RNA sequence: AGCGAAUGAACUUUAAAUAUGUAAGAAGCCCUUGUUACUUAACUGAACGUGGGCAUUCGAAUGUAUCGACACUAGUGGGCCAUUUUUGGUAAGCAGAACUGGCGAUGCGGGAUGAACCGAA
């Protein structure tokens, strides 16, 4: 794998390689590339203390840091906003652009027949 | 309607006004076609496109406490004769009881 | 009425001339053609019901 | 555990393409009111099986009247508590004129003589004695027994605590 | 006036429309699952400590 | 200068909203129910019901 | 959960709870065309320039008593207790980390009474 500096970038830390381990406190995070060295790559990544945010820089290298796969879905979206924009604006016709909150179900029927409640008791006996 | 028309105040200008008025109501949500406390009452109710900015105006309800009290230790959920969680169709009684 | 259910206008001023604003505003609000703060998007409204209108959604005659 | 009230609920898992029309399950939940009983059949149901309330909606929520309220019958009751020590079963008789009732005397029996509460009380199943005979418990055969005839002796009258002096003595002959 | 009067229609129709569905299905034999709730009043009933 | 709540000055309820006269005068709180022989529970019902 | 799917926590179609990292446009995207002092077999990357679209849903929800910058100006830089998680040890004690909460600068009702309890400022 490559690194340009400016990536996303996600830390896993494998146990297999112990040089310039990471703390357990940077293990399964994400950062971004901000030097790239020979087997290492330094990575600035937001740190928490009470109140604020402090960004550390550490030294994290290859076999532990990989591509983050988050922006992916945001350019996903821009590009089926942007091909759906230009269907509704072609033909003429609203299409709705933004995410719902998926709002909670409406009312349906089921019918009892072919589907015979079975009855049940506190703890299965049989 | 008893929550709007008792203990109804909007935030005019960043003001805690009391609806008195279906003029006030309509200064303030004219653009989004609410001109009355009735329509204000429809739209919360039977939330419609524009529930974000009847609440948003809507001032948060003071409420008192309620006549008659709690439960005997309220701070126990609604299913193990608590009063926090989700009573559902209950909380008419609730407010009947705070308002 | 029946077909966009638009509750009753205010008529306004004169007739015809305003209730057209105020049958848009309706229109978009029923539709869902909202603008950036919740303002009705009158030329969405009227766009729709000339679609509509063209379609066949509605009915008239001379 | 208050006045109950016997709820029928069915529910049932939420339609999926891969498992369309679930199974519909059902059960009969005593509980104060309707939302402490879909809470109790959703906490079987987890118990039980994988089905969850995340997963699943009440398609059902329904009361059970008592078929004969003016009349007085005796019922068996099969519990499984849990205790300090684990799981016992019991099997208790009651006589009352309806299903609620004879479980709320079981609730405060439960309580008053092994301290067992709702959280650990399990209502296995409730059955109307159909017929005499079927009765295997002292305390409620003694009633049965026939043509039942018994004083009051001792019965301290009402006398209103607002009114703290009498002139004359009570008498328990009443 | 003529607004509101339609708002008081719309709510009666809704609730016997409730009450009809319900009924239709219980002579259908079926359950009518009723429609999940809308709106939620929440009531903050305990101070901001621990 | 003096918030009045409408549900006992009914005058502010008549200010507020006009539909309350003719609400009052019409009685659409008290609308009785559509008339029609109700139809029998079903058997199965009642079975289901009384099922365990 | 299934393994009447394959294979066998190290099985998996699926998939928890639970907290915990990153992103959710206009300062944003894509690719087109060129230069370069850098880079690569090579506008292959990086930056610098063009082009386009979409401003009345500019691309989730909620909150909105505003936010950003520079300059200048005082006082402070102790800990104690507890929840949960975690590591080690004893016969039992206990000892060490991380989060959060409370007291530290806080009056009031209750636990007969009270630095560490409950409610509420």
């Amino acid at each position: 794998r490559t690194y340009r500096v400016g990536d996303i970038v996600d830390i896993k830390v494998n146990g297999a390689v112990q040089k310039g381990m990471p703390h357990k406190f940077y293990h399964g995070k994400t950062g971004v590339v901000y030097n790239v060295t020979k087997s290492a790559v330094g990575v600035i990544v937001y740190k928490r203390v009470k109140h604020r945010y402090i960004e550390k820089r550490i030294n994290v290298r290859i076999e532990h840091v990989k591509p983050s796969r988050s922006r992916e879905d945001f350019l996903r979206r821009v590009k089926e906003n942007a091909e759906l924009k230009k269907k509704a604006k072609a033909e003429g016709v609203p299409v709705q652009l933004k995410r719902q909150p998926a709002m909670p179900r409406e009312a349906h029927t089921v019918s009892i027949a072919d589907n015979k409640p079975v009855t049940l008791a506190p703890v299965a006996y049989e | 309607r008893e929550l709007i028309y008792k203990r109804g105040y909007g935030k005019v200008n960043g003001q805690r006004i009391p609806l008195t008025d279906n003029a006030i109501i309509e200064e303030n949500l004219g653009k989004y076609g609410i001109i009355c406390i009735e329509d204000l009452i429809h739209e919360i109710f039977t939330v419609g496109p524009n529930f974000k900015q009847a609440a948003n105006f809507l001032w948060p309800f003071k409420l008192s406490n309620p006549n008659g009290g709690f439960r005997p230790r309220k701070f126990k959920h609604f299913i193990e004769g608590g009063d926090l969680g989700n009573r559902e169709e209950h909380i008419n009684a609730l407010i009947r009881a705070m308002n | 009425m029946q077909v966009y259910d638009i509750p009753p206008l205010l008529k306004d001023p004169s007739q015809g001339g305003d209730a057209t604003m105020d049958f848009l505003v309706q229109v978009a609000r029923k539709r869902g053609r909202l603008g950036r703060g919740g303002v009705p998007n009158i030329q969405a409204a009227a766009m729709t019901v000339v679609t509509d209108w063209r379609d066949g959604r509605i009915q008239g005659w001379t | 555990m208050g006045r109950l009230q016997e709820y029928q609920v069915i529910g049932r898992h939420l339609p999926t393409e891969a498992n369309p029309n679930p199974a519909l399950y059902r059960m009969r939940i005593f509980a104060p009111n309707e939302v402490v009983a879909k809470s109790r059949f959703w906490y079987f149901l987890r118990g039980l099986k994988k089905v969850k309330k995340a997963t699943g909606e009440i398609v059902s929520v329904n009361v059970i009247s008592e078929k004969h309220p003016l009349k007085v019958k005796n019922f068996g009751i099969w519990l499984r508590y849990d205790s300090r020590s684990g799981t016992h079963n019991m099997y208790k008789e009651y006589r009352e004129t309806s299903r609620v009732a004879a479980v709320e005397a079981m609730y405060a029996d439960m309580a008053a003589r092994h301290r067992a509460r709702f959280r650990s009380i399990h209502i296995l199943k409730v059955v109307e004695l159909e017929k005499t005979e079927d009765v295997k418990r002292p305390y409620i055969k003694q009633l049965v027994a026939k043509n039942l005839s018994f004083p009051l002796p001792h019965r301290v009258p009402k006398i209103s605590t607002k009114k703290i002096f009498s002139a004359k003595r009570p008498s328990t002959f009443s | 006036f003529k607004r509101a009067e339609k708002y008081v229609k719309e709510y009666r129709e809704q609730e016997r429309e409730k009450i009809r569905l319900a009924r239709i299905a219980k002579q259908q034999g079926s359950f009518h699952i009723p429609a999940e709730a809308k709106l939620v009043f929440v009531i903050r009933i305990k101070g901001i400590n621990k | 200068v003096q918030k009045k709540n409408p549900l006992r000055n009914k005058q502010i309820m008549l200010r507020l909203n006009p539909y309350a006269s003719t609400f009052a005068k019409e009685k659409l709180g008290e609308v009785k129910a559509e008339e029609g022989k109700p139809p029998k529970v079903p058997a199965s019902f009642k079975e289901l019901l009384h099922e365990a």
